[PDB]
């Protein structure tokens, strides 16, 4: 009938919207994990830095 | 005419609804968007306008 061409039109939309803002909830979430593991991966190198540099410092010293 | 015309053109899920004046009648037929041209098509072969 002329009621299920109504429900049609929108029963496409729904889906198609809904699927593209469940792929930029996806795709915000995948970078905040990407810099938050980067943010980590750049303090990481700064400890061993800092424990290199003190060692051969307290041996020059001494 | 402009019924069968509709008709066949726009299958079944096209609305023809008419409503007397007292003469003849002011037809309204009522279609889904983006069956716009496919409708007025219809219409034109008949020699009926909008």
């Amino acid at each position: 009938k002329l009621e299920a061409i109504l429900s049609q039109e929108v029963e496409a939309e729904i889906q198609a919207l809904l699927q593209e803002a469940e792929a930029k909830a996806e795709a915000v979430k995948r970078e905040a994990e990407e810099k938050a593991k980067a943010l980590l991966q750049a303090r990481e190198r700064a400890l061993e830095a800092q424990y290199r540099a003190a060692l051969r410092r307290a041996e020059s010293a001494g | 005419l402009v019924e069968e015309a509709l008709r066949k053109a726009l299958e079944d899920r096209y609305l023809l609804a008419h409503e007397a004046y007292a003469g003849g009648v002011p037809a309204l037929v009522v279609v889904h968007r983006k069956e716009v041209d496919q409708a007025k098509a219809a219409l034109s072969r008949a020699g009926v306008a909008e």
